[PDB]
RNA sequence: GCCAACGACCAUACCACGCUGAAUACAUCGGUUCUCGUCCGAUCACCGAAAUUAAGCAGCGUCGCGGGCGGUUAGUACUUAGAUGGGGGACCGCUUGGGAACACCGCGUGUUGUUGGCCU
RNA sequence: GAUUAGAGGCCUUAGGGUCGAAACGAUCUUAACCUAUUCUCAAACUUUAAAUGGGUAAGAACCUUAACUUUCUUGAUAUGAAGAUCAAGGUUAUGAUAUAAAUGUCCCAGUGGGCCACUUUUGGUAAGCAGAACUGGCGCUGUGGGAUGAACCAAACGUAAUGUUACGUGCCCAAAUUAACAACUCAUGCAGAUACCAUGAAAGGCGUUGGUUGCUUAAAACAGCAGGACGGUGAUCAUGGAAGUCGAAAUCCGCUAAGGAGUGUGUAACAACUCACCUGCCGAAGCAACUAGCCCUUAAAAUGGAUGGCGCUUAAGUUGUAU
RNA sequence: AUCUCUCAAAUAAUAACGGAGGUGUCCCAAGGCCAGCUCAGUGCGGACAGAAACCACACAUAGAGCAAAAGGGCAAAUGCUG
RNA sequence: GAGGUGUCAGAAAAGUUACCAUAGGGAUAACUGGCUUGUGGCGGCCAAGCGUUCAUAGCGACGUCGCUUUUUGAUCCUUCG
């Protein structure tokens, strides 16, 4: 008739893989981390010293305050509903490294290159992305084995 | 039996299945505090063997360690130290080797002299103001006992004595008696002068020649007899305050894919035709029969 | 009695009605609750911003003292 | 399995390193009881081996002899070296060395029980009693450390691990007992 | 007691386990799963004829029970006593929890108004889905005629609508009958119980050998 | 082609067995006076070398175990979405789209960093 | 974590034994145990792992370059970090949207009994019952359609004209008995007829219409009207008879186009007696097991009565379509 | 009032006198920390030695233990001993 | 900091009324009607059988599928001016 406390219901976030048990990997304790930076939570299951709650695993957000051995990440939570900016302390096990940024700022300096070949031809930039467009007007020979290739059922008598 | 064992089972990392760290010194040694982001650790690592012993300086990354400088004692023949290569005294030189073999990279060298008339106290180097603070280190002994005067910490000895700054106690001196302490420092003064070692034979010369056969044979080979040991290694620190010149080698080379050497692996094609005639093999020895 | 206790129809249609309320994008930010000195730092390298034109080239003079800086390329 | 093994002329696989040395000789007493009938035979290994031995607690209370968790039930002492070689002689002149085959842990390691303690060298000593002796004896290679290390640790392989051919050729070569192959 | 199975024909919970602390629970006599010469290998009935559903139909216990003292009294009176392997291929791993009114001595004054509603274990059910076959007839290929009009008999006591495949298998393989015996033919399968051996080559050598040895010597 | 120290990711590294291993090495190995620990110099601790490459270890072998990868089971199972679609019901079919999994077959057996070092 | 079935095994755990005084010599057997399998599963089991989803990013609040700043805790550039001012920067960095958005106050009114529905779902045997998740509705909502109706399907509503749309066109009832079709269906007390939706089963049916597999047949099949049908052998099994025959171990053949130790009445012997079979006869297809369409049977309730009504039956029913 | 697994429909949230349980305490060590050692079990051995203990060698991925419910977690520990 | 409110955001609190009362309630029972069927009552499919012999003249085990709601309940839809 609950949920109510605090790690309830944690048997699976906090549930190690299949075996990746054991130590962790000592290059955890050995990233850098800056203020600002954007960051994920997968809550360790390991490490009971700060885990986040089971409300932010899965969430991203950026750093603003570093410390000894713990970062305050700001965390957008929903409530109803006027997202309200959470401002939670985790651990760094209990962190990873955010790659939504990491293709982003490599179109920057393409962006950035893209205009400086450009830069000495001139025209012309073409800087935006485009969604898929359609394809063109093709047109294939079969050159390469003539058709029919026919495909025709049979699909019950079983 | 233990089949399904090999499906779940998941392996200890690699350097605690050789056994060679430990991964509980690891990572509170080379822990820095995350907000002094990238400014490194920079620990002392001591690894002995049975032969040589080994101190290198290095900081932890996360591509594996960094190492700014190393010194080992089979440099020490180049310093007058021939034979007795792991004594606690032989490990003091080694560590007096690095803290020198170091300060030239930083050329703090006109700084931080030193205990330069080794005696056998504590002297933690002093911040010489204004200026360049002292070069900072911490001891990392890893997988041996930190026992009362083990010979890892003579390399500490040579470190302090070469003018680094680490943080230590003495209680892990040799002599410091724990019933109770007892700064004896003078008992330094006997071992980082070696002359235990040489008292050692003292005491045994007298005795057995087939002692000599036995332990401290091959002084006998150099005629090193058991009354100046200290005057090698007086002489030692002397003449490592000369010149650490970082071992430079100019073979350059003979190195290249010599000779084969160890079994290349076996591609798919000849696995097959050593299994294309084993077949055949076994048909021949049921076709003897028949 | 028990006809309908603890539900969540029209809950939602309620919190998209005066819709959902991203919190703000502001330029600065409060720094209640950061690393208290990290922050008294920050408030004597604020107070000590003192050039802006005048000595901010003249200490590259002093670098050439030791005519540069040949040797701290290490530590 | 299909490596060619080829015999490239360093040994012929003899034993320049394989050459069976005694481990160590472990004794014990298990007697069902404590107080003097603990400290009695506590004073028979101190003399029978020159080391001050060491009690066991028992691990648990079973009832069935009323022995209890913690009622120190048992004596035992280890010899290593310059000791076992002498004392096992000595234990096998009252065993008449032909002892029986089994006796023998597949492990290569060999034990047998003993009775009637004073003819260890000892005066009988009525004051004491008698005390009724269980022997093991474990036998090694030169190299067995590697297994029992803190630093770069390892097993040791098909051999030098001692098989019990390896522990019954060792006693019929040395000591010249027969085996008693029953 | 005895509850009817009116009441219970379809998968109307995700499905019950069988807890290891409510001992006092029924047992029921349905142990038995083959019937038939359960020993003979696989060369002494090759013919295989299952009983194929229809429906995600929910059977009873009771039907099950029934489907093969139903099978075997066909197939000990017009197949001879031993000529064939009557196999359940489906087991009642299910619980149904039946509040029935057990309201008799008429004084406890408080039974249920609706305080409480705990649920009351009486037997089993086992849950079937479309081609999932409930029967399998392991025999030899003279009694087809003797086992195809041996499931009809099986059909009705069974609810909902089944159909009748005879197999391309060879008994209770999972090969088919022609490309059993050109796996067959020279080493490749091996006798076992009821079933065959796959493909026996990796690895290493001798498995490949001794298998090679006694087909040749 | 290697070795040591220190690692990183932490089985392509693991396990079993068998073979080989120049040099640098590592070990194995000799001792208990000191430091030092032990019931026991086995463990640690300290001294230094006679022996040995047996074993560790390193490299490899095996239609090996496992683990890694790929095809394939499969456009399958399931699933968003739609119908005044079928059926007595279970349930099914169609349309619009996303689309797995065991097994099975193949193919790989660690890759690397910093610092000294050997060079068969 | 339940769990069916057998297979293999030196075994020495072996239970009966057995050849043996026991066997310790050995034999199998049976129990386990071990090995490689195997049947079936799991709200409180997982190696693997979807769709539907949840988070963040998508440029000037940017991108680099510089030397400055700091008491510091860390650092020999008194480097790192976080900053304050300069230098360089192309075309502003997915798509489509903007009925205006942003923000205070009055946290002002009312409300804090909800019901219904797809898909998911728990308790109950079920319930127009009970309780939740999502979306949409009803509440508050009229109009068109479903004869009828709070929620279904269309559609949301200022007063009017004109024209054009989900349901329908035999008559009530606007518009097809279609100068459009093929078929299916006979229903003797409810033929059947607009999804929700107003109840219906399993199994049938030589009713009929289609099918899929299996035969036999033009060396003339099926259908109807002829012939022969025992002996070797009362050898044989059966004596309540076996002699061919309640029930048969067997067991072939001889005779021969075709006759079997034999096919028949609830015929105890012989025997009568007929089938099987063949050919005559006629000569075109025939026989059977299935399968799923409508129809039927199943199918039983109290005032008189309901495809909504009449009525309909090469339809005004049902399935597929057309103007 | 409160906690754990499930219900719960792969974020988090979710209900019924739904299902299985728990709590109102216990601990100067069962808190801290440094060092040392590894557990369930199985296997072969050893006087009195079966289930008997205890010594002893190999295997032993946690199948042990961690005051207590349940769930996660832990192997040079968070376990055992100092 | 402590002494405690366990109805745990925390009044200091025993019964009875068939002698009764008021405000209300169909937010709520007993009562008809409705929906529902564990119970009630119920007829086909398949035959293990019984039926001397003989399955189905007459019955028919284990199954299995449907039908009625005046009881028994289940609910709480309608009514407590």
């Amino acid at each position: 008739t609950n949920s109510k406390g605090y790690r309830r219901g944690t048997r699976d976030m906090f549930s190690r893989p299949f075996r990746k048990h054991g130590v962790i990997p000592l290059s955890t304790y050995m990233r850098v981390f800056k203020i600002g930076d954007i960051v994920d939570i997968k809550g360790h299951g390991a490490v009971q010293k700060g885990l986040p709650y089971k409300a932010y695993h899965g969430k991203t957000g950026r750093i603003f305050n570093v410390t000894q051995h713990a970062v305050g990440v700001i965390v957008n939570k929903r409530v109803r509903g006027k997202i309200l900016a959470k401002r939670v302390n985790v651990r760094i096990e209990h962190i990873h490294h955010s790659k939504c940024r990491e293709d982003f700022l490599r179109r920057v300096k393409e962006n950035e290159r893209l205009l400086k070949e450009a830069k000495e031809k001139g025209q012309w930039v073409s800087l935006k992305r485009q969604p898929e467009q359609p394809k063109k007007a093709h047109f294939v020979k079969k050159l390469e084995e003539p058709i029919a290739l026919a495909p025709i059922p049979y699909e019950f008598i079983a | 039996k233990n089949k399904q064992y090999f499906k779940r089972y998941q392996v200890k990392f690699r350097r605690r299945r050789e056994g060679k760290t430990d991964y509980y010194a690891r990572k509170r040694l080379t822990f820095q505090d995350k907000n002094k982001y990238n400014t490194p650790k920079y620990r002392l690592i001591v690894r002995l063997s049975n032969k040589d012993i080994t101190v290198q300086i290095a900081y932890a990354r996360i591509e594996g360690d960094r190492v700014v400088c190393a010194a080992y004692s089979h440099e020490l023949p180049k310093y007058g130290i021939q034979v007795g290569l792991t004594n606690y005294a032989a490990a003091y030189c080694t560590g007096l080797l690095v803290a020198r073999r170091v300060l030239n990279k930083l050329g703090l060298d006109s700084l931080y002299a030193g205990c330069t008339e080794v005696t056998g106290e504590e002297f933690n180097v002093e911040p010489v103001d204004d200026g360049p603070g002292a070069f900072r280190c911490f001891l990392d002994v890893g997988l041996a006992r930190t026992t009362t005067g083990a010979r890892v910490f003579g390399a500490m000895k040579g470190a302090v004595d070469g003018g680094l700054n680490i943080p230590h106690s003495v209680k892990r001196f040799p002599g410091y008696s724990a019933e109770t302490k007892s700064f004896n420092a003078d008992v330094h003064r006997a071992h980082i002068f070696g002359q235990h070692v040489a008292d050692y034979m003292r005491s045994l010369e007298e005795e057995d020649e087939e002692s000599f056969k036995r332990q401290f044979s091959r002084y006998i080979k150099l005629g090193i007899r058991a009354d100046d040991l200290e005057d090698i290694y007086k002489k030692a620190h002397q003449a490592i305050r000369n010149d650490p010149t970082h071992k430079v080698t100019a073979k350059k080379s003979s190195a290249v894919t010599k000779k084969r050497w160890n079994a290349k692996k076996l591609t798919n094609e000849q696995r097959k035709t050593k299994i294309a005639a084993h077949k055949a093999a076994y048909v021949a020895k049921l076709q003897s029969e028949t | 009695a028990k006809s309908k206790n603890h539900t969540n129809h029209n809950q939602n249609k309620k919190a998209h009605r005066n819709g959902i309320k991203r919190p703000l994008r502001k330029r600065h930010e409060s720094t209640l609750g950061m690393d208290v000195k990290f922050l008294i730092n920050q408030r004597y390298a604020r107070k000590g911003n003192l050039s802006r034109e005048e000595s901010v080239k003249r200490y590259n003079e002093r670098i050439a003292s030791q005519k540069g800086k040949p040797k701290p390329v290490t530590l | 399995m299909a490596a060619v093994t080829k015999k490239i002329k360093r040994d012929p696989a003899k034993n320049p390193m394989r050459d069976l040395h005694i481990r160590k000789l472990c004794l014990n007493i298990c007697v069902g009881e404590s107080g003097d009938r603990l400290t009695r035979a506590a004073k028979v290994l101190e003399q029978l081996t020159g080391q001050q031995p060491v009690f066991s607690k028992a691990r648990y209370t079973v009832r069935s002899f009323g022995i209890r968790r913690n009622e120190k039930i048992a004596v035992h002492c280890t010899v290593r070296g310059a000791k076992a070689e002498e004392i096992l002689e000595r234990g096998l002149k009252v065993r008449e060395y032909e002892l029986r085959r089994e006796n023998f842990s597949s492990t290569g390691n060999f034990g047998f029980g003993i009775q009637e303690h004073i003819d260890l060298g000892i005066k009988y000593d009525p004051s004491i009693g008698i005390y009724g002796l269980d022997f093991y004896v474990v036998l090694g290679r030169p190299g067995y450390n590697v297994n029992h290390r803190k630093r770069k640790s390892g097993t040791v392989g098909f051999q030098h691990r001692l098989t019990k051919e390896d522990a019954m050729k060792w006693f019929q070569q040395k000591y010249d007992g027969i085996i008693l192959n029953t | 007691g005895r509850r009817p199975a009116r009441c219970y024909r379809y998968c109307k919970n995700k499905p019950y386990p069988k807890s290891r602390f409510c001992r006092g629970v029924p047992d029921p006599k349905i142990r038995i799963f083959d019937l038939g010469r359960k020993k003979a290998t696989v060369e002494d009935f090759p013919l295989c004829v299952h009983l194929v559903s229809d429906e995600y139909e929910q059977l009873s216990s009771e039907a099950l029970e029934a489907g093969r003292i139903c099978c075997n009294k066909y197939l000990v009176k017009y197949c001879g006593k031993d000529q064939f392997h009557i196999r359940m291929r489906l087991h009642p791993f299910h619980v149904i929890r039946i509040n029935k009114m057990l309201s008799c001595a008429g004084a406890d004054r408080l039974q249920t108004g609706m305080r409480g509603a705990f649920g009351k274990p009486q037997g089993t059910v086992a849950r079937v889905r479309i081609g999932q076959p409930i029967m399998s007839v392991r025999s030899s290929d003279r009694y087809k005629a003797q086992v195809i009009e041996a499931l009809r008999r099986a059909k009705f006591k069974f609810p909902g609508r089944q159909k009748i495949y005879v197999s391309k298998k060879w008994g209770f393989t999972k090969y088919e009958r022609e490309r059993y015996e050109e796996l067959r033919d020279d080493n490749r399968l091996e006798p076992d119980g009821c079933n065959v051996k796959y493909r026996p080559e990796h690895g290493p050598i001798a498995a490949w050998e001794k298998a090679q040895r006694d087909v040749y010597a």
